[PDB]
């Protein structure tokens, strides 16, 4: 029970991160599935990790996606 | 009070011009800014969903990039000097 509400608020962390403020970036391929390509739209490249409980089947092709801004 | 007007723009800062680009979830709207870079950013309740439409430019802060009130439209430097012939 204790690890249980410890996961409720390690999740709550990274939900703060999660919401704005944010940058718009766009995908472009992964290097691994743990890491991956982004163009930034300040026209710069990142490598960054890729975050868990997310998607993985319409992230692979080129589609948008959410990055932070200070991270 | 003519330096107490001073005082009160003084310590607050400036706004950074946007316009919703596109509605993405109840408190997350996407803006393409007048500077560029599009970005996610947050509302106040200080404006209405009821009271946002896109090409509408809105307000961000420039130190938490959140929404605070509705502006009104743009319209360029360059056009202002053309309604001022008219000799």
């Amino acid at each position: 029970r204790h690890l249980k509400r410890e996961l409720k608020r390690a999740q709550e962390e990274v939900k703060r991160i999660q919401s704005v403020p944010l940058v718009i970036g766009q995908f472009l391929e992964p290097i691994d599935q743990n890491t991956g390509i982004v163009s930034s739209t300040t026209g710069m490249s990142y490598v960054v990790r890729i975050l868990s409980t997310l998607d993985r089947e319409l992230l692979k092709p080129s589609m948008s996606v959410a990055l932070h801004r200070h991270s | 009070d003519k330096t107490e007007n001073d005082i009160k723009a003084l310590q607050s800062i400036g706004q950074l011009i946007g316009e919703v680009m596109k509605e993405l979830s109840e408190e997350k709207y996407i803006v393409k800014a007048s500077s560029g870079p599009r970005y996610i950013v947050g509302v106040r309740n200080s404006v209405d969903r009821s009271k946002l439409k896109k090409g509408v430019r809105v307000t961000l802060d420039i130190t938490t990039l959140t929404i605070m009130r509705i502006l009104p439209r743009e319209t360029d430097p360059l056009v202002y000097n053309m309604t001022s012939f008219e000799q």
